[PDB]
């Protein structure tokens, strides 16, 4: 339903603009699929009313930096279960810390 | 189901199975996801309790203490982070048999592995209080880590050197032993008062202030602590001396 | 948004709370002598609204906008502004149901600045989309003519004249952020890229060897079959309490040195693959297939998101030029009537630069009689004065800002065109409030409401004159 479509679109607007789309919260939004088709957009009549169309950018781009966060948090891990196959000292004295 | 899958999977380890997979499980829950550290240390400690099974405990601590991690891999080292944490809270004794491996980790670069072990030093000590089991089947594993946390106040980033005063501040606390631990413990207080960060400098007020409402002259005059009268007190050693010698070397540990 | 309060404390040369009421919706007029304070209220409205570059606040610093630079007791600089709403359709997004806004920025010693909306604490970002969606953005105004440069808006660059017609617009919020995007993707696709070529070079290689020690696996699994067969047989064998008699009438007569010395070479296979392989091996390879299977999807899955937003912002480019030319062509019209009825016998058109297009740059030509004036440097001060004033009010008359703050746009115009923009900003453009600092007596004499600012004992006050 539209009313679910429009509501999907508020609270995942709403979720982005107080910086709250960390790197888990990335790969159960769609709001680029509401962003490619422009229905959501076009307000009124034919033309693009680019107030949200400005703050659905701003979503997106938080959606696909996170997405790019994440795939870089999940090689690492990866890296690391992979490159554990193969199977000197931080203490510094008082004058640097006083 | 979370204390359903800790019984299956202690059953498999103890009676029959093999160690190794459910041990390279676990490892793999510590490496990708950070939120299973408290299970896996939940069913070590109900390995530890119940089924009298230590070796996997042993097991993990050595697989532990020889891994490598990536420059990107922000995850594992909080994984371990809260892993040694709570199996230092919760299961002590079976970690002071491998704590010599375990402290390896203090060359680390990363800070949170750094303040792990650290605590799990702090409460590995501090849980070893009651008496009767402490102070004569591990003399010299304790004593080793009382000055590991010692020589942790000197480390570069300061978080380590709070979860330093915190351990120390929390051993402190209990005391059937090592009161003279608490002396150095204060010289080192009173040498890290004055450092660069504000959060070492107000754990080690705190560290003070607790060390001063615990001190052990008790049982004589009321504990006032005036330099005054425990300097008359030690000025008549000359009435006292020149089998109660240890009265004069309390006095002037008290003046120190 | 009409201003019905403003709260200043402790900023520039006010040390006290002042609070200035009484503001009327159509025309407000701030007066005083030299050194009063007049331009520090537009200081305190533009710190309000949010600033970036001090300059335009006239100040080196953030501490120095504090009185006495917070060394003579106010340690700090808070600015409270409070908007009315009864008329909705200029109201921004989610704010309808609150009749009154208000905003303050504060700042201390030391630190950095901290905003509040109707008492709750809120980031610098949501304030700046507060004011963006009523187009007061401060950063790229077309409302705010400071002190002295009324006679420097003709002296911009094609790039802001071009900007200012792009806030009438409404796409000046969607080019920074499509710039921003842009800026922010190459750096994604960047670290993407890095992480491409660690997975091609990093990852597949032990996946390869993972995948040759699975299939030694199997051979090792094939003798571990072999060990708990043979093995069992011979040590049931010399075992020989019924059992090892049932298992020994099915192979009975089976040779004794040749099972020993068979038991010896499994057991030396068996000692080297077992520093070989490690036996769960099998688990491993499942979880590493399913993490470079998950980790591919993932990359796939980015590659076309960033197609996606790619395409989308190309196709909002297309609508973008479209209402920035439907928006220019009439601001241009507008434009020229409105300098033609401010200095007769005149013209001026917004005109794109030679050549390029119109989303490139906008340029101001004017017309006095019938000759066109081929550079507008040969023009007075209060020609361009004029020729500012009247591009900002075509900007006005094609989608009215709350707020038009104008300071001294009066310092080089006589004494009859001076009271002709008093005149024409009480009867003629009407829908906006209008903050204007003027030291000539003909612009607040046709004022709706006039407020005075003096000097006394060290900090500065506001009278309603
Ligand atoms: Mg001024």
């Amino acid at each position: 339903n539209r009313s679910t479509m429009m509501a999907n679109f508020e609270e995942w607007i709403k979720m982005a603009t107080d910086n709250k789309i960390n790197s888990r919260n990335s790969w159960n939004f769609a709001l680029i699929d509401y962003f490619y088709d422009l229905d959501v957009l076009k307000d009124g009549e034919n033309n693009i009313n680019f107030q949200k169309a400005s703050a659905t950018l701003d979503g997106c781009i938080k959606i696909y930096s996170s997405r790019v966060d994440s795939v870089t948090t999940e090689t690492g891990k990866l890296l690391s279960g992979l490159a554990q196959r193969k199977t000197e000292t931080t203490l510094v004295e008082f004058e640097t810390i006083k | 189901l979370k204390m359903f899958i800790q019984r299956i999977l202690a059953m498999c380890v103890k009676n029959h199975g093999q160690s190794s997979s459910i041990q390279s499980s676990l490892m793999t829950n510590l490496t990708y996801f950070l939120h299973l550290s408290v299970f896996n240390a939940e069913l070590l400690k109900l390995l530890n309790d119940e089924y009298n099974y230590p070796q996997l405990t042993e097991d993990i601590l050595k697989e532990i203490s020889t891994r490598v991690f990536n420059a990107k891999d922000t995850t594992g080292p909080k994984a371990i982070s809260n892993f040694l944490i709570k199996l230092s809270e919760l299961s002590p004794g079976i970690m002071l048999r491998q704590m010599n491996l375990v402290i390896t980790l203090l060359n680390n670069s990363s800070i949170t592995l750094r303040c792990s072990v650290v605590e799990a030093c702090g409460n590995i000590v501090a849980e070893l209080a009651q008496d009767p089991q402490t102070m004569e089947h591990y003399k010299q594993q304790i004593a080793v880590l009382i000055e590991l946390l010692e020589e942790r106040f000197q480390d570069s980033n300061p978080y380590v050197r709070t979860k330093a005063i915190q351990g120390c501040s929390k051993i402190c606390d209990l005391s059937s032993k090592f009161n003279k631990s608490k002396a150095k413990f204060t010289s080192l207080a009173v040498r890290s008062l004055q450092d660069r960060s504000s959060l070492v400098r107000r754990n080690s007020v705190k560290l003070l202030s607790k060390l001063l409402l615990k001190h052990p002259f008790k049982a004589i005059h009321g504990s006032q602590l005036r330099l005054s009268e425990w300097e008359e007190y030690l000025k008549g050693s000359e009435s006292q001396l020149n089998k109660l010698k240890l009265m004069i070397v309390y006095y002037k540990d008290a003046i120190s | 948004m009409k201003v019905e309060e403003l709260i200043i404390d402790g900023f520039k040369s006010y040390a006290t709370r002042t609070v200035i009421t009484d503001w009327d919706p159509q025309f407000n007029a701030i007066t005083g002598l030299n050194g009063s304070g007049k331009s520090n209220i537009l200081d305190a409205i533009c710190f309000v609204l949010g600033i970036a570059s001090m300059s335009t606040v006239r100040a080196s610093s953030l501490q120095d906008l504090i009185y006495k630079r917070g060394q003579a007791g106010v340690t700090k600089a808070s600015v409270t502004i409070v908007f009315d709403n009864t008329d909705k359709s200029n109201s921004p997004i989610g704010f309808t149901n609150s009749p009154q806004i208000s905003v303050t920025r504060q700042v201390v010693l030391g630190g950095t600045s901290k905003y509040l909306i109707n008492g709750h604490r809120a980031p610098q970002q949501s304030v700046l989309q507060l004011f963006q969606s009523v187009q007061l953005n401060i950063n790229n105004p077309n409302f705010l003519i400071m002190q002295g440069k009324i006679t420097k808006v003709l002296n911009m660059k094609p790039s802001e004249i071009l900007s200012l017609i792009e806030e009438a617009a409404g796409t000046k919020m969607f080019e920074d952020r499509r710039e921003k995007a842009e800026r922010t993707m190459s750096k994604k696709e960047t670290k993407l890229q890095e992480n491409r070529t660690l997975l091609t070079e990093e990852i597949e290689p032990k996946l390869e060897k993972l995948r040759n020690e699975k299939r030694m696996f199997l051979e090792f699994q094939s003798t571990q079959t072999d060990l708990e067969k043979t093995e069992r047989i011979v040590v049931s064998y010399e075992y020989y309490f019924d059992l090892v008699r049932n298992i020994v009438k099915q192979n009975e007569g089976i040779d004794l040195d040749t099972y020993r010395e068979r038991s010896k070479q499994l057991n030396e296979k068996f000692q080297e693959l077992r520093k070989k392989v490690n036996p769960n091996i099998m688990n491993m390879i499942e979880n590493v297939e399913k993490k470079e299977a998950a980790l591919k999807t993932m990359i796939k899955t980015i590659e076309k998101d960033k197609m996606k937003i790619q395409e989308t912002i190309s196709k909002l480019n297309e609508y973008k030029r479209e209402t920035l030319v439907k928006t220019w062509e009439k601001v241009t019209l507008d434009f020229g009537n409105i300098f033609a009825d401010l200095l007769p016998n005149s013209f001026a058109k917004l005109v794109p630069c030679e050549g390029k297009d119109v989303t490139q740059g906008l340029e101001v030509k004017v017309k006095l009689g019938n000759i066109w004036k081929e550079s507008l440097i040969e023009l007075s001060g209060g020609q361009r004065s004029l020729i500012a004033l009247s591009l900002i009010m075509a900007l006005l008359q094609f989608r009215p800002a709350p707020m038009y703050i104008l300071d001294q746009v009066d310092a080089a115009l006589d004494l009859s065109h001076t009271q002709n923009i008093g005149h024409l900003i009480k009867t003629r453009f009407k829908g906006s409030q209008f903050i204007v600092v003027s030291l000539k007596e003909g612009m607040f004499a046709n004022a709706n409401r006039v407020f005075r600012t003096r000097f006394q004992d060290g900090t500065s006050v506001v009278s309603i004159m």
